[PDB]
RNA sequence: GGCCAGAACCAGCCCUACUGCAUUAUCCUGUCGGCCGGCGGGCAACGAAGUGCAAGAAUUUUGGGUCUUGGUGAAUGCUCCAUGGCGA
RNA sequence: UUAGGGAUAUGUGGCGUCAAAACUUAUGGGCUCAUUCGAUACGUGAAAAGGGUGUUGGUGGAUAACAAAUCCACCGGCCCCGAAAAUGGAUGACGCUUAAGCCCAAUUAGUGAUUGCCCAUUAUUCCUUUGGUAAGGGCGGAAACUUGGAGAAAGUGUAGCCCUUCCGAUG
RNA sequence: AAAGA
RNA sequence: UCAUCGAAUCGCCACCUACAAGACUGGAGCUUGCUCCCUCGAAGGCGCCAAGUAUAUUCAU
């Protein structure tokens, strides 16, 4: 019984969890910047990365306002993030973890794209049963209208 | 009327994979499999040569024909190693395996069956991809028989291709929709555009 | 014309198409007294105690019209058609299987790979 | 305290005016409201209304219906007790056309009453690929 | 007594730890014996000293002084039994879940709180409450008090036992758990 | 009568929230530099756990006769009276 | 360690399929490629030195030059050979190798203190039998809403005098 | 197997 | 002689899942494939029961 994204839908896929990872060098990925965590008991969220120890190991915190604690987190839930602070081109792995991040780095990933999703599969699990029919009314008007659309197309 | 679940042999590990069959034919699904040949199997291709030609050894001494019967074919290697992973003994577990077809490659009657599906705990590339020696099963059982290699090879290059026609012509039909479902917005009750993007499927 | 859809609205179903994985046992052999159900996207052994309490049915034919419930009340109703029927007692490993009890006489082996009906009643919510 | 007829013993969701989801019987799928529960821990009564849904006052266990978490806040009479239910409707319809007209209108009434009125409408279905354990109600 | 002899207890390691003194913890006067192992083959002097025990069956968790003559007799058969120091909250647990007397030679529950003098008269012993007590601390009535008791009758610890061939030390369980029996007797009560 | 479903008290397995409850040190500052040494006062404990008290309330299962009743203000006591709902 | 059943929970052993259980654990620490890998004790013992110019670990002692690093000696295997038979051929089978192997750990994931999970003639609890001569109590007429008994007879033994209580139960 | 798709 | 078990359906699946262009301009599109879930679409409008609380969906190819 499969579970689909296509292409290639997938059988025997369990709901709570992905494969996801591909091995990359620890280095190039991340560096004390910024990263998100797919499967922590706290669920996807963005704390950036106060250093590295030893190897799949990291430290990953955040200032405030989210209730996460500077912890241990493991990269093969901590997947790096393009909303960086301290990695890479920027000259130094940054400290005040705050500080660095009032420069909005954060705030701005947060209002934009790629966390519209991951609240979007969060709003999909708080759905209830009434919303879930607006979900159904929204698509099923979309839907049509995408075939009244096509009905144009061919006069067209 | 009957409800097959396609699945697909692409890089695949042969025993990954024969284990989940199983188990689901088991639970009462009819599972098709295609392109057994490209089933994949650890280690280099001699030692899974030797591993082979080892059991092409075995036979009854007093009478072959009764031994037992070695298969080339990876269609039914496939089949063999579901067998081999299952009741037989059983009615039960004879009907579970006669709910097996493993073709080879995409034959012209499940082509046209409807989206295909595979195995991601059975997919040899979980990860990164470091080095190792893995062996297309098509290839290891060229080389102890399965004389139609070159054949299922070309009828499944004029299918990849034959396909490969059909996804450029129609291509100009795909975005008659994504176009018209794009701009199925803002012309319609801004009442279900907010739950769209609420709910991300805008 | 005009391009219609198969937009499939019909006699709905409120159950999930369980299926029997077998009995319960050990390598000492079987235990029947306690089946076995695979529910689809039940597989986590806490959404798995969902259901616990949950009605559960094993439809099958026999051969002859025998008799059943409103033989008479609607005998529009009456067919070939039997049902077996349980509750979910109990979950089973943490990957969503799920422990049935049929009312006394246990699941037949015929049942075996073959479709169970886990309703949605007694609700709980 | 308690042995009269009284003493409700529902679910805190359950409540005498919801959205209901009917499990089973005739109307499964069906979205009737809760209207009461009958006395003595007795069935719900829940109805529709039938212009919408097709239900009438009907009695209904609490066990067989799943309640939403979204109501309609009814405002209607306590006309139904457990008479009806003594023994093509020949006397019932009185109950039915005074009832349907404090529903519909008590939809009218509620925010997002143009949605909840097609709310009604809707049938539940178990999809294929749903997942009822994971859903909120 | 359980309240203040227990704040006594932190003063006391109050103003040695402080002012540079080391408070021994004076002793457990009381163990608390649980047979983890069947009536299999057993050495008779293994399997005499547990019918003095009265572990005359898996799991039946005994309360047992630890005295010099006592303690060795749980040396010898450390194998077999699980023992440790009961916390007062596994005292009571074990006697208000799984108590039960011995009224004329019969396993009488311990269902009220005139069923316990009538047995053991003795009076002191007058609730339940009151043979727990006599059980926590090594007690005056404790030879009374714990054998005018059948030997507690227990079911198997939930979620399991890590083994039972290897002694609690080395990734086992068995021998003297000080203090971490609780953890073990929880999962039994 | 047999077949069910639901309900209710009993005990039983229980759902378990908050978890408080004390302890213990964690940790609070000072100027130093890409090999680091120049240290003190507990007055803070939400990631201190070898550790104490919790029901209403979740579940099927199993059994149902010598009852229930009303709350008081202190430092818990008077007490009174005699199963239902389907299908077949 | 064993009366007949039900449930709860374990033991040993396990959780890729056969095969119930990690629907292949969000597993974590390293190890391992093995042209017969390796993989449940006791089955009988599997492989003995030996070395290397091999993969990983550790200690003695240089250079600051090997042909900005590069050495001289060994300890430690996983692993390579040393090593072989006769029906076809066995980890139990398939199969597994970015494990389903090995050694350590885990048990809901560094978020906050418990039982990951599956299997018994075991344990706990529940009924039912039966024995103990095991304890009791009645051992001839009264009421709790519907019947049963604290009214069924002075009794080893039954279709037990009646209840209910404990305990044991293989051979 | 079709062929359309 | 059939009363059946089963319970999404495809000209938007279904070469490819991934190209092309960033150690800092976004590309995305060779896409969480669509659509399906109560009147062909959201705003209404409409009949439903007595099949008398669950009972294989008294449906449906
Ligand atoms: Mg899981
Ligand atoms: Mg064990
Ligand atoms: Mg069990
Ligand atoms: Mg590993």
């Amino acid at each position: 019984t499969d579970a689909y994204a296509v292409p290639l839908s997938p059988l025997l896929s369990c709901a709570q969890g992905i494969a996801l990872c591909i091995m990359v060098k620890s280095h190039y990925i991340c560096a004390g910047r910024l990263v998100r965590i797919l499967r922590g008991p706290r669920q996807d969220r963005v704390g950036v990365i106060v250093d590295i120890v030893d190897a799949n190991r990291v430290l990953v915190e955040n200032p405030e306002d989210a209730k996460m604690w500077r912890h241990v987190q493991n990269l093969k839930n901590v997947e790096p993030l393009k909303y960086c602070v301290s990695v890479s081109r920027n000259c130094s792995a940054k400290a005040l973890k705050d500080a660095l991040a009032s420069s909005k780095a954060l705030e701005k990933y947060a209002k934009t794209r790629t966390a519209a999703r991951v609240e979007a599969k969060k709003a999909c699990a708080a759905s209830t049963d009434f919303e879930r029919y607006q979900l159904r009314v929204a698509r099923r008007s979309r839907a049509h209208w995408a075939r009244k659309v096509f009905d144009e197309k061919d006069a067209k | 009327r009957p409800e097959i679940i396609v699945i697909d042999l692409k890089d695949h590990v042969l025993g990954r994979a024969a284990a989940v069959v199983a188990k689901q034919l088991l639970l009462g699904k009819k599972i098709t499999v295609v392109r057994c040949e490209q089933l994949n199997i650890a280690g280099t291709e001699i030692r899974n040569k030797i591993k082979y030609l080892q059991y092409l050894r075995k036979r009854k001494l007093t009478n072959p024909t009764k031994g037992p019967f070695h298969h080339r074919a990876p269609s039914d290697v496939f089949v063999r190693t579901v067998r081999s992973m299952l009741p037989r003994y059983t009615k039960r577990g004879m009907k579970a395996l006669n709910s097996l077809v493993a073709y080879e490659g995409i034959p012209p009657n499940v082509v046209r069956t409807g989206g295909r599906v595979v195995i991601p705990r059975a997919q040899r590339h979980v990860c990164y991809r470091s080095e190792r020696p893995y062996t297309v099963l098509g290839n290891m059982c060229k080389h102890v028989g399965w004389k139609y290699s070159d054949v299922v090879a070309n009828l499944e290059k004029a299918r990849v291709e034959k396909a490969s026609r059909h996804h450029e012509k129609q291509a100009k039909l795909r975005e008659a929709w994504k176009a018209a479902r794009k701009e199925a917005l803002a012309k319609m009750p801004k009442h279900n555009v907010e739950v769209l993007k609420k709910f991300g499927y805008a | 014309k005009t391009s219609r859809v198969n937009r499939n609205r019909k006699a709905p179903r409120l159950y999930m198409k369980g299926t029997l994985a077998g009995y319960t046992r050990g390598l000492h052999g079987q235990t029947k007294q306690t089946a076995l159900v695979r529910v689809e996207n039940v597989n986590t052994r806490e959404d798995a105690t969902w259901y616990v309490g949950k009605r559960v049915c094993y439809v099958y034919h026999g051969k002859k019209v025998k008799r059943c419930v409103r033989w008479s009340k609607a005998p529009a109703r009456r067919s070939t058609t039997r049902a077996l029927w349980g509750r979910v007692t109990r979950p089973h490993g943490n990957a969503g299987m799920m422990r049935v009890k049929f009312n006394g006489a246990s699941v037949p082996a015929s049942a075996i790979g073959r479709r169970i009906r886990v309703y949605l009643y007694p609700s709980q919510i | 305290s308690r042995k009269s007829p009284e003493y409700t013993t529902l679910r805190k969701s359950c409540a005498p005016g919801v959205i209901a989801i009917i499990l089973a019987g005739r109307f499964r799928g069906r979205r009737a409201v809760i209207l009461k529960q009958l006395p003595h821990n007795g069935p719900l009564v829940v109805s529709g209304p039938m212009k919408y849904n097709g239900v009438p006052i009907r009695r209904i266990d609490s066990r067989y219906v799943i309640a939403t978490s979204t109501k309609v806040d009814i405002s209607s009479v306590d006309t139904a007790p457990i008479t009806p239910e003594v023994f093509v409707s020949d006397a019932r319809a009185q109950l039915q056309k005074k009832i349907d007209a404090a529903l519909i209108a008590a939809i009218k009434k509620d925010a997002q009453g143009k949605e909840k009125a097609g709310y009604l409408r809707s049938v539940f279905t178990v999809k294929p690929g749903d997942a009822p354990h994971r859903w909120n109600w | 007594e359980y309240r203040g002899a227990e704040k006594k207890l932190v003063t006391l390691r109050r103003q040695a730890a402080s002012h540079g003194n080391y408070y021994l913890e004076a002793k457990p006067k009381v163990a608390v014996v649980t047979r983890i192992r069947g009536i299999a083959k057993v050495n008779p002097k293994q399997r005499k000293i547990l019918q003095l025990l009265r572990l005359r069956q898996i799991f039946n968790t005994v309360f047992v002084k630890m005295n010099k003559p006592m303690e060795n007799m749980l040396r010898a058969v450390e194998p077999y039994i699980a023992y440790g120091y009961p916390s007062l909250a596994t005292v009571r647990a074990m006697v208000y879940k799984r108590g039960y007397l011995k009224i004329n030679g019969q396993r009488v529950k311990i269902t009220d709180n005139q069923m316990i003098k009538d047995k053991y008269n003795n009076a002191d012993i007058v609730c339940a409450e009151d043979m727990v007590n006599q059980i926590y601390t090594c007690g005056k009535h404790f030879r009374t008090v714990t054998h005018g008791m059948w030997p507690f009758k227990l079911a198997p610890p939930a979620g399991g036992m890590r083994q039972k061939r290897r002694h609690f030390v080395e990734g086992g369980d068995y021998g003297n758990r000080d203090t971490l029996i609780n953890r073990f007797l929880a999962r039994m009560i």
